[PDB]
RNA sequence: AUAGGUUUGGUCCUAGCCUUUCUAUUAGCUCUUAGUAAGAUUACACAUGCAAGCAUCCCCGUUCCAGUGAGUUCACCCUCUAAAUCA
């Protein structure tokens, strides 16, 4: 848990990181602020023109967990329990 | 056992005593409540002040008197709040027993409507899309005549005295279960006062 | 998919029907009364007291 | 992880995302898409993921799919009238025939609006009952009414056992 | 033809629009609620722009200013006074026709009260029953008491007269006394501590305008805008106070004159204006930072 | 509450009902009144079932309804 | 549920706890129970007076006329609603109470009267 | 005349519409043949005894 | 589940059983006293009180309500069309 905990942490791509990689504006999204569009990091290099093409259906391995609970089919009795501050 | 800050009570949270204690942490952040298992129970204890007596582990509040959770004490009030989301926190999540929990959350409430804590007030829309005036409810109705001569609505709730031979009709109908004969009843009831 | 045939149902049903027609009781044996207790003995029920006279 | 491939398939969002309901009439629909053929990529894509969100919003039309039946890719739609629609979908990408049977077949946006309009109508905020069906239970529950004995106990004048005393 | 010109008036709204400003992030301000995690795209520059663009468009949808109401006449009209009904009630009966059609403006609650006679609710009451019967989010059936004048003083001490007006246009009608009341008094409160800022890029811009206008209190708003280099902003609104008073000295002089840019402002800063000399004084710091630029 | 097949109460045997006594000048007011009363009623509800019945009519076979259906059916084709 | 025999009737179902009724308009049949199914729900009534004095009544007039017009009886204290609504006549029993209760209040201040002449 | 609700409705609606007639709304209480409550009824619809007593 | 304890001389991987959480019933020991909500284990026998009458005779009601959970894809939709209510 131990080893695999700090090896996750140690390939976490930054958003600038991102924006270099990929050469494009990196753009926060956040339902408290409406539509307002963030910019959290650019290309410090060249920018680029090309939209980045669009798959409508995306081809991501998801998660049963996830999608269970995501359609409110999980039902654990223990999962979201009252616990002192972390 | 009574405290100086009982009439001031953000006075203590701004005195050295608190900052020495505490500093820059709210009174909860040292709270740890024991309890068997790795799960805590989902309800905190009842009340840690039974008649006078103070049980063992007193809950944040209940082990320094001169913590008055009043809607005056805003201070006290913010720590118990989410900063970020403007939620107040469970019991179990500070500690505090129910006893506490409750008049904060009234402290909370008040301190809120009366404008001494801030919150987020959210940007609602009109009430109704049209604003016109021109439906009767706003117009002028036409009275009606009868209430124009002031006269019952309508002419049967008035008392009509029955003619004395329908009268009489009835009379012979029910022989020997007859009451007293009424005569017209008062325009205003006769109240006693 | 099939019921069963409630038949001894059926057959009461009918069975009850007729034999009512056959013994109906007569105008006369209905709407008699008694003149002394004031009430009609086929049902033994007493008549409204407005009606007594 | 979720089995298969393109697993969003299988997610209430990727089906409640279908646009194509269609009108009372429509029936039955019949796709006759070929398998191989660089001609009829389109038609086995829109089976492959839109098939799914048109049985989805459209529960009683009966969806029938049939492979390499004929050289050319083509639906057909059965309404209740009688009259049969051969859409022709030979060279044309999932994403236009999911367009061209909603233009042909499916309801407006005016049309769904008024459905949605209905719902609104059922809940009335007034209707006092169980919250599965209202939003509240009692009128003790609207602010500056009289409570609920529960929480507040009432005045003894207001409860019928020393109103009661009153009386005898 | 020529009429006294009302808010509303497009001529007049586009006026004021352009005064009120579109400062994005005050119309999108991170706000205290229930967060979720952050979504992410990428955007070419181009369409960063089309992002902006329908941001701009959004927030203009956001700022539509109230429209002002007068204040609505009390419903004081009887339809029955039964007297066979007098002394038998000892209670009112407010009878409330729900029904989810019916507009709340065009709704009827009548009353019948232990006298007998068969009332209109007033507006008061009608509000009451309308929350009531068909409860809204952020309404109240009880005033809350944060509009009493005590408490407002504390919301104003804290610089929170925008979230006052918002709690205002939620709990009551814009035509009720209250609703004005506050409104009102939310802009003294402005005027006396030169607070004009604060209500900047916000949909209550143009009825702080529409108040101090027809108070002929422009004074420390035009202060404001010039301070802030908003000459042109400021020109509109010495306008808009010409047309709502053209029977003036200053409104027709100005006319005749045809009165224009640094011209206009000091006319009515010498004749009209209350604070004269401060508005020269303003336009003769001004003539400093003027000089430089030239320089 | 009781069924047919329940018998009675041996107590309530010998009860014979008792003749509610009569207010001659009451009766008359009231049967007046009801008579009154119950046709306005009569004549209400008779004007309401007419509003059921055209309503019903006029989703159904109204002008309004009928341009509806042609105008879709014109779409349709 | 199939009942044989009765009509839509549109009464007042009884809610609320010991001591604090509150009632509900709703369209029933004749037969079910007074708390059970129901067609629809025609409003509320509150007995007992609010913090501002006034008995609460809503009542879904639109509706009332369909269900009117469909066939719906009334119960007894249902009718005597809409007669101090003003949406039907006044009931005629209710007026007679009246005039029996001022009968009553005039024998009342002749005995009254008197105790207050005594002491 | 309409009961009091009642006539300030239809007037309304009226106003709304845009019909300016102040005609006094009534109704049609002459159609309403208001039968003796003591005329006699159908018999054919009244019921019978069954022989059993109870 | 934010998990924990337990295989062995020990370590990993699997794995079951338990623990911690929330309810309901029964017991033990306690159990000052105010509101409200609920309250046979048993479709096994019953003391034998009380719960269907009202109405100027007919008619109408007593087939509803209130119970119980023994049996059990006859409960919901559609198509036809009864019996009621709409004088
Ligand atoms: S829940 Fe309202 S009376 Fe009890």
């Amino acid at each position: 848990l131990t080893q695999g905990l700090f090896r996750g942490l140690s390939r976490q791509e930054t958003h600038q990181q991102l924006a270099d990689k990929k050469g494009l504006h990196v753009v926060e999204i956040r339902e408290e602020c409406g539509p307002l569009p963030i910019v959290v990091a650019s290309p410090r290099g060249p920018l680029r023109k090309d939209p980045e093409p669009e798959d409508e259906v995306p081809d991501v391995k998801l998660d049963w967990e996830d999608v269970k609970t995501a359609q409110g089919m999980k039902r654990s009795v223990w999962s979201n329990l009252k616990r002192a501050a972390t | 056992p009574i405290s100086p800050y009982k009439d001031e009570p953000w006075k203590y949270l701004e005195s050295e005593e608190y900052q020495e204690r505490y500093g820059s942490r709210p009174v909860w952040a040292d709270y740890r409540r024991n309890h068997k298992g790795g799960v805590p129970p989902q309800r905190t204890r009842k009340t840690c002040i039974r008649r006078n007596k103070v049980v063992g582990n007193p809950c944040p509040i209940c082990r320094d008197h001169k913590l008055h959770v009043d809607f005056r004490n805003v201070k006290l009030l913010e720590q118990f709040v989410c900063a970020h989301t403007g939620i107040i926190f469970y019991a179990p999540y500070t500690g505090v027993c129910v006893k506490q929990h409750k008049r904060l959350t009234q402290a909370i409430q008040k301190a809120r409507d009366h404008g001494l804590l801030i919150y987020h007030i959210p940007q609602v829309e009109p009430r109704d899309l049209d604003f016109s005036t021109s439906h009767g409810a706003v117009s002028a109705t036409p009275p009606a005549p009868t209430l124009v001569s002031g006269d019952p609505w309508y002419p049967w709730y008035n008392w009509k005295q029955p003619p004395e031979r329908e009268l009489s009709r009835l009379r012979r109908l029910y022989q020997g279960h007859l009451q007293e004969e009424s005569g017209p009843p008062p325009e205003s009831m006769p109240k006693m006062p | 998919k099939k019921v069963r045939p409630r038949l001894i149902a059926e057959l009461a049903r009918r069975v009850r029907a007729l034999r009512e027609q056959l013994n109906r009781p007569r105008d006369s044996q209905l709407y008699a009364v008694d003149y002394e207790t004031l009430t009609r003995p086929f049902s033994g029920r007493r008549l409204p007291v407005r009606a007594w006279a | 992880p979720m089995k298969g491939r393109f697993p969003i398939r299988r997610t209430l969002q990727y089906l409640s995302q279908g646009n194509v309901v269609f009108k009372d009439s429509v029936k039955v629909m019949t796709v006759n898409y070929n398998t191989h053929g660089e001609l009829g990529e389109g038609a086995r894509k829109f089976v492959f993921f839109n098939i799914p969100q048109i049985q989805y919003k459209n529960p009683w039309v009966q969806i029938m799919m049939f492979k390499n039946m004929t050289p050319s890719p083509f639906l057909r739609f059965y309404l209740d009238s009688g009259e049969q629609v051969l859409v022709d979908v030979e060279t044309k990408s999932n994403k236009e025939i999911m367009e061209h049977i909603r233009k042909i077949l499916g309801k407006n946006e005016e049309t769904l609006r008024e459905e949605e309009e209905e719902k609104k109508q059922l809940s009335h905020p007034a209707n006092f009952g169980p919250r599965k069906y209202c939003l509240r239970e009692c009128i003790c529950e609207v602010e500056g009414q009289v409570p609920c004995p529960s929480l507040v106990p009432l005045p003894k004048e207001m409860r019928g056992k020393y109103k009661a005393a009153l009386k005898a | 033809e020529t009429k006294k010109p009302t808010f509303m008036d497009e001529e007049v709204q586009s006026i004021l629009t352009k005064m009120t400003g579109l400062n994005l992030q005050k119309t999108f301000k991170p706000a205290i609620q229930e967060l979720k995690p952050p979504t992410y795209k990428l955007m070419t520059q181009a369409q960063l722009e089309e992002a902006t663009r329908q941001a701009v468009e959004a927030a203009k949808v956001r700022l539509k200013m109230p429209p002002v109401l007068e204040e609505r006449v009390p419903i004081n009209d009887v339809l029955a006074e039964d007297k066979i009904l007098e002394g038998t009630e000892t209670t009112k009966y407010v009878f409330t026709d729900i029904s989810y059609s019916i507009p709340h403006r065009e709704r009827f609650i009548v009353v019948r009260e232990p006298s007998g006679t068969l009332r209109k609710a007033s507006w008061e009451e009608r509000d009451r029953m309308i929350q009531v019967y068909f409860p809204k989010e952020g309404r109240k059936i009880l005033t809350p008491i944060i509009f009493k004048e005590e408490n407002l003083r504390t919301m104003y001490s804290q610089d929170r007269h925008v979230d006052v007006l918002n709690l205002c246009f939620a709990q009551f009608e814009p035509d009720s006394t209250e609703y004005i009341k506050v409104h009102h008094k939310t802009y003294e409160d402005i005027d006396k501590r030169g607070k004009y800022d604060l209500l900047r890029s916000t949909r209550y811009f143009g009825g702080m305008v529409w108040y101090f206008v027809n108070n002929k209190k422009i004074d420390g708003l035009l202060i404001d805008q010039i301070q802030r280099d908003l000459i042109d902003d400021a020109t509109n609104l010495v306008q808009l106070y010409h047309v709502l008073h053209p029977d003036g000295q200053s409104a027709q002089g100005a006319k005749d004159q045809a009165a224009e840019g640094i011209n206009l402002i000091k006319v009515f800063a010498k004749t009209e204006a209350q604070k004269g000399a401060y508005i020269e004084l303003t336009l003769q710091t001004y003539q400093e930072a003027l000089s430089r630029h030239s320089a | 509450r009781k069924t047919r097949h329940d018998p009675l109460a041996k107590s309530k045997i010998e009860r014979v009902n008792m003749p509610p006594a009569v207010d001659p000048a009451e009766f008359f007011v009231l049967m007046e009144r009801y008579q009154h009363y119950r046709q306005t009623v009569r004549a209400l509800r008779m004007e309401f079932v007419s509003e059921v019945q055209r309503k019903v009519h006029e989703a159904r076979a109204g002008v309004l309804a009928e341009r509806k259906a042609l105008k879709d059916a014109a779409e349709h084709r | 549920k199939a009942y044989r025999g009765g009509h839509l009737t549109i009464r007042l179902a009884l809610g609320g706890c010991t001591n604090r009724p509150f009632y509900r308009i709703v369209a029933a049949h004749n037969k079910c129970p007074r708390d059970g199914r129901f067609v629809e729900q025609l409003g509320s009534y509150d007995p007992l007076p609010n913090s501002h004095g006034e008995k609460l009544v809503a009542l879904n007039l639109d509706r009332i006329r369909h269900w009117i017009g469909c066939g719906a009886h009334l119960s007894k204290p249902m009718e005597k609603l809409l007669g101090l609504a003003g949406f039907f006549p006044l009931h005629p029993m209710m007026i007679t109470n009246a005039e029996r209760l001022r009968r009553k209040r005039a024998r009342e201040v002749l005995l009254a009267s008197q105790k207050t002449d005594a002491e | 005349p309409y009961p009091p609700l009642l006539r300030a409705m239809i007037i309304a609606e009226r106003q709304k519409n845009g019909d300016t007639s102040t005609e006094e709304p009534m109704l049609n209480v002459q159609r309403i043949r208001m039968e003796p409550w003591d005329y006699p009824a159908k018999q054919e619809d009244k019921g019978r005894a069954k022989g059993t007593p109870v």
